[PDB]
């Protein structure tokens, strides 16, 4: 549940 | 005369599990309560890693109590490619997260508290809040205005 993918 | 083709509205957060299938739900029931035909509904999660399940148990049970089926929706990764008619963001980190992924995008792409009267921004991710009532009453307050928005915005049907 993270914020990885576009980042 | 109507525009008589379909319009596409996706609702976008982190996971897919929580707050857009709640959204997605919610809005597919409200269009055929109001018996309208012209919009589909999709969600996709800009993070979503294990892709394919099924919503949050609290999601699940939020629809469930109030009696809206989510029968066949799964967890679905917002592509490199992904675009729709109107996308619909959870919070700011979606919303930039979005314009990195596809930065192509040519469907309109909003917050869904733009629609609300509610003073907050952005819905708050309850998979760490685990208020998935706070969710719900945020996307009832946004839901029939969004719709409303839709129709005139594409010269649906209603």
């Amino acid at each position: 549940h993270h914020h990885h993918h576009g980042s | 005369a109507y525009f008589q083709g379909m319009v596409d509205v996706a609702f976008v957060c982190l996971g897919n599990i929580c707050r857009s299938p709640m959204a997605e739900a919610i809005m597919r029931q409200r269009l055929k309560d109001r018996n309208i035909h012209d919009i589909k509904v999709h969600s996709r999660g800009t993070g979503s890693w294990n892709l394919g399940e099924p919503p949050h148990e609290g999601t699940q049970k939020i629809l469930n109590k109030h009696n809206i089926p989510f029968d066949g929706m799964i967890s679905e990764l917002f592509e490199a490619t992904d675009d729709f008619d109107y996308i619909v963001a959870m919070d700011q980190s979606n919303v930039d997260n979005i314009k990195s992924i596809n930065p192509n995008l040519k469907g309109q792409l909003f917050k869904l508290l733009e629609f609300s009267n509610m003073e907050e921004s952005d819905v708050p991710d309850p998979y760490y809040t685990n208020n998935f009532e706070g969710v719900y009453d945020m996307v009832l307050s946004s839901c029939d205005n969004l719709i409303d928005y839709i129709v005139k915005d594409a010269n649906l049907k209603g």
